[PDB]
């Protein structure tokens, strides 16, 4: 099982850069995994933000968040970081880091999905 | 520290006589004792190790014996080259301690 | 705090018990030394100090390997030799009664028969001398093995004399030897050494007595897998040998009969002079002293107040009932009844004579359907040997009596090898190891 | 009893000494690992001797310790495998006893070593990519 | 007779050239070292060829020059083994003559190399301990 | 055979640090050897000062000289050094470096002893 | 196409009377001759 | 085939140092080759200036040009350089870099010679 834990500051002033970390336990960040960053606004639906591939390093971002969202990996420290520039009051939300993958062990194949508890980030001056 | 006590402090013997020197310890040391010889102006030379085991090149006239906590170096037939200072070294437990030294002199006509 | 990490070491001195195949090493013979690697002039033995091993002679795998190799070599040596198929013919036999003593009356038969020749349309009439143990009545007799199988004649150039053999392990394996005297072949051994090849072991084949063996260095040694059980044989090793002199005094004659193209059968022509039985001599005082030592050692295991009885064998085949061996190429079976006949209670130049018989058709190992014909030897034969142990068995042993009766045994030849390979074992090295250390790559 | 030197130059002379003393004579053990009824036995013995050396060398090289006699790695020492101190291991115990005690947890360490070496190789290639 | 280049691409083409010239074609020789009456001969030949190569590789790996064709070491050149200068060795002699000249003093160098490599490994481990 | 040679200054002023060297020839300092430093005062008996183990590096000092005596090794240079702080007039003596060891050459075993000629050190202002 | 590589400035020592290949060739020829005759008729009845 | 190309400045002032570079293609400079520098004066005969061995590095120079001519190699860049100090008006000439070598390929031996197009150097203030 892959365990994901979110961390970061609880408050970010407006127009600053929000930095978040997700630490992975039980698996290698450098493996053939896809790590996805998602957020949930208060009293609203989910909204996928971006994701990164551990092996090649290619990153795919939402078009709405393009130009201000960055996702990076760290194999030595075994965690992946997220940066969002020019955070405004509308960016207050609960952020989650998740991963879904197929595990084909010998004869049998299974689908595993893992999510973190999530971290609440409030944007205000 | 284990204390070595040598006896006699000094003795005089002639050529061919039998000499015995005793070394006593404050506590049992089993077998880890050595008898060293030191001529004037020269470093000590090992004579006997493990109580009664003779070092290679040491003449067989020298011998060692144990009795309880006491040990004895015996020279059956003293030789002109046997005049020197003898020491007992204990290495059963630290620190290594030496004896007071026993000097063997030449007995001759006045 | 600890901040310890794994470190790998290669070449660690660690070994484990293992079973492998050892090969031969030696300095015409049945125990072929031609395909054996030469032995080093100065074998290397490395003493290991502060090493206590576990040994067990009753589960050694080297004994089985030695038995298999001995049987294989014996079978291989007999492949290029004459097959005595034509010899299974009706024989007309009479008694030989010239210059015979009272104890060899009727023990030999003068048998005439018809035999083939080089040309396959001609026949010859021949005669020979046979032993009473090799012919069964059908005035007409036939060889005993005719209704079981025909077997080959031993080639007259290969010699049965034992030769020492050294057993050597492969690379990556080692042979551990127990140097601790008074060791009874089971349990911890504190004094151990490593050797490359086993010392010379003569494959001597005998029953009820161990000949030309190894002597204990301290005292008489008694070994048994479970001394409380009566079904386990007891191995006795003497600290000194007992000389035995065996002889066949008949002046035999050998004559060759051509039974085909390039095929000859060696018959016994005639006996020149008197006819007397073969026999063995063993000293009396030495045997008494050896038995005193043996009973003294037995009193340790069987009480200090018991009465020890030495008696005759129970019964069975001639191979397991008599001391069987091979001297000078002739197969002797001696009646060891005057030795194990005495009773011991807790508290000069004469010798004992064992009469022996000679056999020619031999079933060496405990098999069926494969015999062997030994060609006769010319002239009288004499041999002298050492006795350096016994194979005993305890009769009864119930608590209803306070007496112990021991009788000779044998049968299986593995026990002959077990008395030599009792202080050896084989292990395989495991040089890889993992340890904790303050490294960091 | 204390303050005496011991040096061994035999094949398995250091088998009875402590781990620290025995770890100074690995090469002498390393040398020996490689080198009709009797001929087939000799051939089988030669083949069997050859196979195990290659297996051991492959296992050593998979962990990145190829061509080394004392190679140490990045895998930390899990305290669940043992709880003794270095003072009571390298100056009080022997290799045979250590193997007898640790034989239970060997494959886990081997797999962790393999995975760590693979990850290190990938990271080195990524670093050299720049 | 001076100022002429010689290049050899054969198996043993450089056998007759000087040591310096012959030391530039080691790989061509390195490649070849590995590769009912007749089948047994073929099998024995294959086994012997494998055994000799494995022995050579083990001997090379013990000294610390594993996976290398040229590897100098820490052991000084004792003057008792030879007294010529580098100009008269690498430009005035062949490998065969050098081997014939030095064959008396081969094992001592091997033992010194093994001991030096073991000491270097121990020192490296001690340095990495900090 | 192991050869030991002592070296160092012949005079040391009072309260200074006495430094001595013992060079070993014929054996490796990093082997399983014990190197012992001993001294002999003028007209008196010997007095063992300390020793060091070449392999592990553990050092054992006399309680009387504890707190001022240090013994160190040097495998690369193949020699071991001794330091004695706050040397006084009573420290004048002849210093020796020695070693004892069992040599187990396969079948055979032999005890070997080695001493150096020694170096005279005089302490005075 | 067999491959032959001439060695320049190389002089070797040769001796035909101590070659070991001759013994090997003799042994192989004898072994093949013996092997080829194994599956053939035995003329045992002809001795009449 | 070994290809050689000359290069360098077309003019050198008097008393300066003339530098020339010959680049080798199709062969390794570090092999068992001899690289020779030869100049031909205008309307006159040829003159061998020097040469160098690629492997050992020994350099041989004409006695007339000794003390001012230096020829060096470069295996990493695969070319060799020539330096001539105190160039005077008499040093104007066409410079060539050449090589000769025997190629013993298995059964067959062949002599190969290679020359460059050459570079004209004029010395004048
Ligand atoms: C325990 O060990 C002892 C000794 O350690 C053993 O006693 C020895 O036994 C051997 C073998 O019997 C014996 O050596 C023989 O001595 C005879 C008398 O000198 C020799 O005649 C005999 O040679 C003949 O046999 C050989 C084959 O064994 C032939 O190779 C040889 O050519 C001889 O044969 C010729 O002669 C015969 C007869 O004329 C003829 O038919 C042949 O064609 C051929 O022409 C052996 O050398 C020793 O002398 C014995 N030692 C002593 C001290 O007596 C004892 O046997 C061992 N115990 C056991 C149970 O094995
Ligand atoms: C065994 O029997 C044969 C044949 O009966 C005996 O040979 C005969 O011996 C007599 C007496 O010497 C001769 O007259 C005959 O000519 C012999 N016959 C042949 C065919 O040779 C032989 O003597 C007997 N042997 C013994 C020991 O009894
Ligand atoms: C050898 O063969 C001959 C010939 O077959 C045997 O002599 C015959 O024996 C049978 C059986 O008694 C008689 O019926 C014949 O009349 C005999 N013929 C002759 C010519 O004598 C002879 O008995 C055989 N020998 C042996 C020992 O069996
Ligand atoms: C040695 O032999 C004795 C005698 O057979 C063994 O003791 C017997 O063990 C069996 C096994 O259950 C019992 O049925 C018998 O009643 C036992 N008999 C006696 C007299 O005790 C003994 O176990 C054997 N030793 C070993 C180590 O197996
Ligand atoms: C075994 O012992 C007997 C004696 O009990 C020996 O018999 C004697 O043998 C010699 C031979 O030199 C004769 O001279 C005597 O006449 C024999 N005496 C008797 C009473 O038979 C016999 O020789 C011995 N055999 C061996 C092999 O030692
Ligand atoms: C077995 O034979 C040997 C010699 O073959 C005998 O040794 C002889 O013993 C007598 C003592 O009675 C000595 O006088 C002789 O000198 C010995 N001969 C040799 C050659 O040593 C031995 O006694 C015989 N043993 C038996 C039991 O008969
Ligand atoms: C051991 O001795 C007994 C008697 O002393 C032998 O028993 C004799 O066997 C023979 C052979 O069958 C008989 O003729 C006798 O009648 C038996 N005697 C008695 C008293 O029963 C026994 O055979 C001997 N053992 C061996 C192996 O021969
Ligand atoms: C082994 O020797 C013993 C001792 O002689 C034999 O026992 C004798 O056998 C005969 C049979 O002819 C009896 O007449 C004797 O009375 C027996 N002696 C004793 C003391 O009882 C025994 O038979 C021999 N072994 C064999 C198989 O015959
Ligand atoms: C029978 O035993 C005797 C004594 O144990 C053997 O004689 C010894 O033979 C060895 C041969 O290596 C010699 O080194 C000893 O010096 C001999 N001892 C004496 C007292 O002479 C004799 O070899 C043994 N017999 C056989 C056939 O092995
Ligand atoms: C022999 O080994 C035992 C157990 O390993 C150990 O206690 C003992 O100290 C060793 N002997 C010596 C002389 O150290
Ligand atoms: C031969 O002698 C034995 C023993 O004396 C006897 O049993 C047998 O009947 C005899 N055979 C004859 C005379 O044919
Ligand atoms: C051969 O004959 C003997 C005696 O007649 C008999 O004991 C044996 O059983 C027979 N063999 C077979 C295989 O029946
Ligand atoms: C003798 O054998 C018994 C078999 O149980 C064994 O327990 C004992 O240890 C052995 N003797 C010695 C000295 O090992
Ligand atoms: C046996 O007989 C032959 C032939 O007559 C004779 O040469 C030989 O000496 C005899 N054997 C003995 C021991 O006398
Ligand atoms: C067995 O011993 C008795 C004496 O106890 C004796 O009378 C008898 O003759 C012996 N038997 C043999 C065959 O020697
Ligand atoms: C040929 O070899 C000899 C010695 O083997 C050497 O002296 C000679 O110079 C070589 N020839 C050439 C052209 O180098």
């Amino acid at each position: 099982q892959v365990w994901l834990r979110e961390s970061g500051p609880g408050l970010v002033k407006s127009s600053e850069t929000l930095s978040l970390t997700c630490a992975v336990s039980g698996a290698s960040v450098g493996g053939n995994y896809y790590w996805n960053w998602i957020r949930q606004f208060p009293g609203k639906g989910l909204e996928w933000m971006g994701n990164v591939h551990g092996g090649s390093g290619n990153t795919e971002y939402n078009p709405s968040l393009k130009g201000r969202l960055t996702i990076s990996r760290d194999t030595s420290r075994g965690h992946f970081l997220l940066h969002l520039d020019s955070v405004t009051a509308a960016d207050t939300a609960v952020y989650y880091c998740s991963t879904q993958y197929w595990r084909h062990t010998g004869y049998d194949s299974s689908f595993f999905d893992s999510w973190g508890q999530g971290a609440l980030v409030t944007v205000s001056s | 520290d284990v204390q070595m006590t040598q006896s006699p402090s000094s003795l005089s013997a002639s050529v061919g006589d039998r000499v015995s020197i005793t070394c006593r310890a404050s506590e049992d040391i089993t077998t880890d004792l050595e008898w060293y010889q030191q001529k004037p102006g020269k470093a000590p030379n090992l004579l006997i190790y493990d109580v009664s085991s003779l070092q290679s090149g040491v003449p067989s006239r020298f011998s060692g014996s144990r009795s309880g906590t006491e040990f004895t170096l015996t020279i059956n037939s003293l030789q002109p080259e046997d005049f020197a200072t003898y020491f007992c070294l204990q290495y059963n437990s630290y620190p290594w301690t030496f004896g007071q030294g026993t000097k063997v002199d030449i007995k001759r006509t006045v | 705090a600890e901040n310890l990490w794994v470190t790998v070491y290669y070449g660690v001195p660690v070994w484990k018990d293992a079973e492998t195949t050892l090969f031969c090493a030696s300095d015409h013979n049945v125990w072929a030394t031609h395909a054996c690697v030469p032995t080093d002039p100065n074998p290397q033995e490395i003493h290991l100090e502060n090493v206590t091993e576990e040994f067990n002679m009753w589960k050694n795998n080297m004994v089985e390997q030695m038995h298999t190799d001995i049987i294989s070599l014996w079978d291989q040596s007999l492949k290029p030799c004459v097959k005595l198929t034509p010899l299974c013919v009706t024989l007309q036999c009479t008694n030989v009664t010239n210059n015979i003593t009272d104890d060899m009356r009727g023990e030999l038969k003068n048998c005439s028969f018809n035999m083939t020749t080089e040309l396959r349309d001609k026949k010859q009439k021949v005669y020979s001398l046979f032993y009473r143990l090799d012919v069964v009545q059908i005035k007409e007799y036939r060889l005993i093995n005719c209704n079981t199988s025909a077997c080959t004649q031993a080639c007259p150039k290969v010699s049965f004399e034992p030769i020492p053999i050294h057993y050597c392990a492969p690379a990556g394996f080692a042979i551990l030897k127990c140097k601790d005297k008074k060791f009874n072949g089971t349990g911890p051994c504190p004094s151990v050494s490593t050797v490359q090849c086993t010392h010379g072991i003569k494959p001597v084949v005998s029953t009820q007595l161990l000949l030309n063996g190894s002597l204990a260095e301290e005292e008489v040694m008694i070994r048994s897998e479970n001394i409380t059980n009566n079904a386990k044989n007891i191995l006795v090793q003497f600290n000194t040998p007992v000389q035995i002199n065996c002889t066949r005094p008949n002046n035999n004659t050998r004559k060759s009969i051509r039974i085909g193209p390039g095929q000859a059968f060696y018959a016994t022509g005639d006996i020149i002079g008197d006819i007397r039985q073969a026999h063995c001599n063993v000293s009396k005082a030495t045997w008494n002293e050896t038995l005193g030592k043996v009973v003294k050692q037995l009193r340790k295991h069987f009480g200090n107040n018991t009465i020890i009885r030495f008696a005759n064998s129970s019964g069975g085949d001639l191979e397991v009932t008599t001391h069987s061996f091979n001297c000078g190429g002739e197969f002797f079976y001696c009646n060891t009844s005057g030795l194990f006949n005495s009773t011991w209670i807790s508290n000069s130049n004469d010798s004992i004579t064992l009469p022996c018989r000679i056999k020619q058709i031999i079933n060496m190992w405990q098999r069926i359907g494969q015999c062997m014909y030994a060609p006769p030897i010319q002239g009288v034969i004499r041999c002298v040997s050492n006795i350096t142990g016994l194979i005993l068995t305890r009769d009864g042993g119930s608590t209803n009596s306070t007496t112990e009766t021991f009788r000779p045994g044998g049968g299986d030849m593995r026990d002959n090898w077990r008395s030599e390979l009792y202080k050896y074992k084989v292990v395989k090295i495991e040089p890889l190891g993992v340890a904790p250390t303050r490294c960091k790559r | 009893a204390v303050g005496i030197g011991a040096v061994f130059l035999g094949f398995l002379g250091a088998a009875g000494s402590t781990m620290g003393a025995a770890s100074m004579t690995l090469t002498v053990q390393a040398r020996n690992l490689l080198s009709t009824v009797w001929g087939i036995k000799q051939l089988q013995a030669r083949v069997l001797a050859v196979e195990r050396y290659l297996r051991d060398q492959q296992l050593l090289g998979i962990w990145g310790c190829s061509g080394k006699l004392i190679c140490c790695t990045n895998v930390p020492w899990n305290s669940s495998w043992s709880n003794r101190n270095l003072s009571e291991i390298w100056d009080n115990m022997t290799w045979l006893q250590w193997d007898k005690e640790i034989s239970n947890y060997t494959q886990i360490i081997y797999g962790l070593l393999e995975e760590s070496q693979n990850q290190q190789e990938k990271n080195e290639q990524d670093l050299l990519a720049l």
